């Protein structure tokens, strides 16, 4: 039996598109 | 026309860079596919239809930390060679990256850095990011400033050092890492600013109520400092002053280029709702010893020369009134032979904020560069500390065996004894 | 494509919007498909939000608020722990006050309709009923979820139940309060809403 | 990019390399058969490290077994999960030696081990740039202590400047298999202390003391044991084969635990370990998983800590956690636990944070510790060493076989001083 | 003429334009037959691509954005190890972007429609069903075959499994890019992608 | 009218000129057939109402690599009669191409190239295409150009050969194939380019990062230098150049006509992305050294003349600007009697990206011809592994046993010896 | 027992009618 993978690295957590400034 | 160069060696200088990075391109106004929908020209090079690309080198021998930024949401934004990487890592080992595996990658380095450089002369310098503690952090930033410092004699280079801490390592070689990095450090670079680690963990329990901040806070609050370091350079102000005439009004003698940080204000949505934040409000914070961004308290120092970084809506009498107070005051201290110890700089554009992120909107903030007399005390913890593992050669069989030779660590030794001897010597 | 790109509320905009473009077009200098920017979305359907008596509110209504969106679990001890600081935070924020500024929307990940209204039966502000298929589109859009059943296209769960998230008009992640999630402030994540630069628009 | 290559010598060797592959290729997301499932790009990223493609899609690992006997490497074969390995690989042996060191190494071995340097050659020149070996096998056996050492001694010899970590388990102190224990282990050491690069303790004494005492397992069989090594072997590189927020690889370990060439004996132990009952019932935090870390209940080695000095000890962290306390707790140890830590090393600790965690756990640590309680070991199998040689007990199941009498002296000699070393940084 | 003369989509295509030409011819000096450049083909009938949502969407929307076709399999290794790529590559492209700029049809020779479906739900992008004829219609003109199992007209395998087309409005292949092909720059040949001239128009 | 003849005899011509005709196709826009639905005059003759044939005719004893031009879809642009087969293959021996099976081709050649030639007056010349190492390309090649040089003198010729590596060579008899063609690749030739084929392979690695590069890539992007080198005299230009103006530019000396080739930019799909291609960046990747298609790198000897040939989008004034900063740099050295060391060239309208291939669209480019003192090393290369073979007669019986005569070797590496001796002679 | 033939000339798969520029 294997399950499915529930870790997310830092980088993708902490760098996320936010909505750009002008 | 006029740029500036950034350099990002290390795993910790990559990190940091990354924030500083995202932090450049939200400020512009940059999607980061590189359109937007001369001011921006100091960083980002045009490439066509409206296109920007940064004006940045990755430079690290792990891939495992520059191949995110290879595959990760910023793709397209750099050039594929900006981002160069090797296959072994340096492990902790100064040797290994300034000798053994070495070579292989800053030749590399050079042509990228050469490329980019060469494209509009009367650039205003080179900024260079690294981990004194680290491996390649501290191997290659000697090697690289090595190469640049025979090759752009006519440069100035400022680097951004993440100094260990005292009481917190997280390794065992680094007495042994940062005491060989300063010897390099001291001939090769021009000013140097050192950033401790616990001190921003301290400042983001106390002033943003974090408890538990990662390397991401930490970065995002370097980023900003840095952002309000070169904001005078990209936009307009009433008094703006530019990476060359730092030398001018900090650096007193050849040696005396360290320098120490101090941010304010770092306040959340809680407390923007209650501070007014006056010129003379966020002045008083930014001389506070605890809201130092280096472990190093300044009351048992003396202020050789202090440069201050307005940013924001910030009229000319509030700040003539703010230092007045200041210099006026005796528990901080300055030295008897600058009376002219400041150096203002009014900003207009506010410092923009990453959304979802840890700090709030600010309409002013202050970002402040001192030269002081009270670094006698990092340095000489780390001259005690080096000691204690050179007393009977401790991980020594590392870098002797691994190809220099015994002997530069007295050698280097020398230099941090000759450094105590300078900063006791101008205090007096 | 925010807050991110493969969930059924973009899909359902890229759609809507595209072909409104395609309309403008074929009637008429226009560049396809449209921007994300240009692009505009409904998020809350005509009859999608109830208050505590059961009497339908348009999504006109909440404009000049903070709204979040709370995903709970009737079961969950934590949600069962987090709810009453969410409560007194409610009041203490819309109560002493001549405006109203926070509204909390309700989206349930309960198993069935009588669940659902035994947990929601405790709350004043907000919510959406179980049976509404936006609670799927919702928890698929903001990737909340308790255990992998839900097929993420590549990406991962942004938290998991419960999660508080101050929204916008779009349908964007204005910011993300930690209760359990990678800061891991629980119960004092509260008190970063910034209720003032989080207005539904 | 980086690169290691598997060896597993000897019975103990194939059984706890056996599990390896299952905690392994469970990670990364591997059927039985040898096919990816689980559509995640974080899984496959870095599988460089362990498996080669076979350009049909399938993934091998690099393991090469090795064995004198048919018997027990067939096990591995026919097992769940057995038919990933390549055949190629599998290096029989067809006659065995029977737990006899002297055989292992000397003469049975002799005849097969070149046929082991062709296949293990093949994988190792065969990327880009290779970056070292790890190698399981036991210290009482036969094949897994004499041929498996002997591995070591050429490897080196062939690739000096690549790291090669043995997990090798040692006599146990109170009751013993295998009478002949103290002669293959010391024979074992006297040339593992000049060949291996990192070499890790486990005894299974501290095993089935963790597996009663703190696991409450009924009944703890090898299966259980090997979980256990399993899960502490994956920990050392979580770093290769995971992005990390502070990453530390084999070489950056070595570099911050190994203050002299002679000392490279290390002490493992793992974090969290509770029963199936009391699993929800504990608070999963950084200061609570670093205390379990610093108990002699948890040590997978039976000698107590106490007793002596951490020189310099690692602690490889891996889960969603935060850098300030993974750092202020490692102050807080050294400024608690003052008597346990040598004194003219300041910062003993070392720390890494790895960000993806062994499945279903939220957070979980790994220690390796380089202390001067592992002179406890070496003092007690030299004394059952010493007490045997003086009346030549055993003698002539390696006298015979070509292994002379001066051997065994400089064996008592290269492992007395060991002793001795340890005391005088006391 | 392209790629290949013997294909049922160029047959069909040339048949339906010369229908045209003669109608038109005797309705009322005309060039017969007529040229290949002067031939029209809609790609894609009015109900062939269906999204996630399996709401099936027309073909004028997927002009301004470059397509491409992704001939897998679902019990293929190489389908299943090449996978993840794709879709980090599709979220990092369209998410990051003034316009989406890239889109996948994915077409299946998988073994029956229970393993079309479980292959197709981790499919964020387009899909055309598997018991369409449109399917086989562009096995057959594409030149795909996992071996050879079916008759081609002198002509050899372009490809096999896997496989993804750059494809232009008039069934012409933009560019190929090189997965299992002469090149084998797998799971790399993605970066070949160039979205400038492959506009679908 | 004015118009020019190619000839393509052996194996690596072939290929390289099968990669040649879809090129010349595409520019001008005729079909596979042959006709469009007074440029293109000086590739193509006109035939009849709209149908076009190419003045290119094919060479080789082999049938198996012309044979399948016939049957290929390019079956009706050529003449039927101007794919001439033999019928035995030369087998790698220069004896064999040029002595005996050699008189039994060649004046069926003659008749088709002459029947090719007598249309139009105002002959510029040849474009021959053959390779060193091979049999036919060597021996044939040396048969054709004795009977050009005989009737036609006075007009110019230029030969393309694709000249051994030192490391990647497919063969073992190439050293003795190369003194042999060489010795006669002096008198009969006015240009001499020189292509390598680890040079090619160098660039396919770090400009298009392709690992594993087949013939075919490396005739594509062999076809570009060529499209580019002759696109003078067939468009409109700003400041063009033709064949008869490069012999007097870039040959000082009657034998030293050697010349490197280089070009610029070599840019995939990911990379047009992110660049602009600025006309100052453009030219110094053309003296980049790993960017010559010979491997021989020109640190270790100086320049005499450089033929630049932009294409595309270019302005004069940013010609001059970009050519000066290559004076002023000091490592690329000029030999000292040789001012007008550059001539340059612009045409208008950009290369021509063949759909769904390796290169990327680009609006302009740079083609550099080189003549330098570098090539000295490559003769002197081949005339050591001539000497281990030659010292005790391997291989020798093979041409000995054939037609020529043992003494033919001696005299040609005379011949590659005072070749080496007038490079060195230039030099200083 | 004959399987078939499923490999690809080089002139065929490549020097294929390539599309004509303006």
């Amino acid at each position: 039996p294997t399950l499915p993978f529930n870790a997310q690295s830092c980088y993708r957590s902490e760098y996320v598109a936010k909505p750009l400034p002008p | 026309m006029r740029e500036v160069i950034s350099i990002h060696v290390g795993q910790a200088g990559i990190q940091i860079g990354n924030a500083c990075w995202e932090l450049f391109c939200l400020e512009h106004g940059i999607q980061p596919d590189g359109q937007m929908p001369d001011a921006f020209n100091t960083f980002f090079s045009e490439t066509g239809a409206g296109k920007h690309v940064p004006r940045c080198v990755f430079l690290d021998l792990e891939p495992t930390v520059v191949d995110e930024v290879r595959t990760g949401t910023y793709r397209h934004l750099f050039h594929p060679e900006q981002l160069i990487s090797g296959k072994e890592d340096a492990a902790n080992n100064f040797a290994r990256g300034h000798y053994t595996i070495g070579k292989e990658i800053v030749d590399l380095s050079l042509d990228r850095i050469r490329k980019l450089a060469d494209n509009c002369t009367g650039l205003q310098g080179f900024l260079m990011f690294n981990a004194v503690g680290g491996g390649t952090g501290s191997g290659l930033g000697c090697l690289l400033l090595e190469r640049l410092s025979v090759d752009y004699g006519k440069k100035s280079k400022l680097n951004f050092c993440s100094w260990p801490s005292p009481q917190v390592s997280t390794a065992v070689v680094e007495p042994y890492n940062s005491v060989l990095s300063t010897h390099s450090l001291l001939e090769h670079t021009d000013v140097a600013v050192m950033l401790d680690n616990e001190a921003i963990y301290d400042i983001c329990r106390r002033n943003l109520d974090i408890e538990r901040p990662t390397y991401t806070n930490l970065n995002r609050l370097i980023a900003q400092v840095i952002s309000s370091l070169t904001a005078s350079l990209r936009f307009d102000g009433a008094l703006n002053v530019d990476v060359t005439e730092f030398q001018t009004n900090l650096v007193p003698y050849p040696r005396i280029h360290f320098m120490l940080s101090s941010y304010a204000p770092i306040i959340s949505a809680e407390k923007a709702y209650h501070e007014q934040l006056s010129v003379a409000e966020i002045t008083n914070s930014a001389f506070e010893p605890a809201s130092m961004m280096a472990k190093c308290d300044p009351r048992h120092g003396k202020y050789m020369a202090c440069c201050l970084m307005y940013r924001g809506d910030v009229v000319p009498k509030d700040v003539n009134a703010a230092v007045a107070t200041i210099k006026t005051k005796r528990t901080i201290q300055f030295v008897d032979w600058c009376p002219t110890g400041f150096k203002c700089g009014i900003n207009y554009q506010p410092p923009t904020v990453v959304p979802g992120g840890d700090l709030a909107k600010v309409m002013r903030a202050v970002c402040m560069i001192s030269n002081s007399t009270a670094i006698a005390e990092v340095f000489s913890r780390m001259d005690h500390k080096f000691d204690l593992m050179y007393a009977k050669r401790a991980f020594v069989h590392w870098y002797v065996g691994e190809g220099m030779e015994e002997g530069e660590f007295s050698e280097a030794r020398e230099d941090l004894a000759a450094l105590e001897k300078d900063y006791e010597e101008v205090g007096i | 494509s925010q807050p991110v790109f493969a969930s059924p509320l973009n899909v359902e905009k890229r759609r809507l919007n595209e072909e409104r473009a395609l309309m403008q077009a074929q009637k008429a200098n226009i560049q396809l498909p449209p921007n994300y920017g240009d692009m505009d979305l409904i998020l809350f359907p005509e009859g999608s939000l109830k208050n505590s008596n059961n009497t339908v509110i348009p999504q006109s209504h909440l404009k000049g608020k903070s709204v979040a969106l709370y995903f709970a679990d009737g079961a969950d001890p934590k949600c069962a722990s987090l709810l009453p600081f969410l409560l007194n935070y409610y009041r203490t924020m819309n109560e002493g006050g001549a405006n109203q500024k926070i509204e909390i929307i309700f989206v349930s990940l309960d198993r069935d309709r009588e669940a659902f209204e035994s947990h929601r039966a405790h709350m004043p502000w907000l919510s959406i009923d179980l049976e509404n298929p936006l609670t799927e589109i919702l928890k698929r859009h903001f990737r909340v979820m308790k255990e992998y059943e839900v097929p993420t296209y590549g990406y991962g769960s942004r938290t998991g139940v419960p999660s508080v998230i101050v929204i916008g008009s779009d349908g964007r992640e204005a910011q993300f309060l930690p209760i359990c999630s990678g800061l891991e402030e629980g119960d004092r994540a509260l008190l970063r809403w910034d209720w003032r630069n989080t207005k539904f628009a | 990019m980086r690169e290691i290559v598997h060896v597993q010598g000897g019975q103990c060797g194939n059984q706890i390399g056996a599990k390896f592959w299952e905690v392994i290729s469970d990670e990364h997301g591997i059927d039985p058969t040898g096919t990816y499932c689980g559509d995640s790009d974080l899984q496959l990223e870095r599988i460089n490290v362990f498996y080669n493609e076979a350009t049909g899609g399938r993934f091998v690992p690099r393991a090469i077994l090795m064995d004198l006997e048919p018997g027990t490497m067939d096990s591995v074969r026919a097992g769940p999960f057995g038919q990933l390995f390549r055949p190629d690989n599998f290096v029989f042996g067809q006659t065995g030696a029977g737990n006899n060191w002297a055989k292992g190494h000397y003469t049975e071995g002799a005849e097969l081990i070149d046929s082991v340097l062709d296949v293990v050659r093949k994988e190792a020149e065969g990327c880009d740039c290779l970056q070292g070996f790890q190698i399981t096998h036991s210290l009482g056996g036969g094949t897994g202590s004499g041929m498996g050492t002997l591995l070591i001694s050429k490897v080196r010899e062939e690739y000096p400047d690549r790291i090669m970590e043995t997990f090798s388990v040692f006599p146990s102190p109170k009751v013993s298999d295998t009478v002949v224990e103290p002669y293959n282990a010391t024979l074992s050491v006297h040339q593992l202390v000049e060949n291996a690069d990192e070499v890790q303790v486990i005894d299974n004494e501290a095993l089935y003391d963790i597996c009663f005492r703190t696991l409450k397992l009924t009944t703890p069989t090898y299966g259980d044991l090997n979980h256990l090594v399993s899960a502490a072997m994956s920990g050392v590189t979580c770093c290769l084969r995971f992005p990390g927020q502070l990453n530390s690889d084999l070489r950056k370990l070595a570099v911050n635990l190994i203050p002299f060439p002679r000392l490279h004996f290390f002490l493992i132990g793992f974090a969290p370990l509770t029963s199936r009952g009391s699993q929800q019932y504990r608070a999963l935090s950084v200061p609570e998983l670093t205390q379990q870390m610093f108990d002699a209940k948890n040590m997978m080695c039976a000698s107590d800590p106490r007793h002596g000095r951490y020189l310099t000890a690692s602690a490889m962290f891996r889960g969603r956690m935060s850098t300030k306390e993974v750092d202020e707790q490692m102050l807080n140890v050294q400024n608690k636990n003052s008597s346990y830590f040598v004194e003219w090393i300041p910062n003993n600790m070392k720390s890494s944070v790895c960000d993806i965690p062994p499945k279903g756990l939220k957070m979980s640590v790994t220690f390796v510790g380089n202390s001067t309680a592992i002179q406890e070991m070496f003092k007690r199998v030299s004394d059952q060493f010493t007490a045997m040689f003086r009346r030549k007990a055993f003698l002539h199941w390696y006298t015979g076989e070509g292994m002379d009498e001066m051997e065994f002296t400089e064996a008592e000699s290269n492992m007395n001083d060991l002793v001795s070393e340890y005391q005088q940084y006391q």
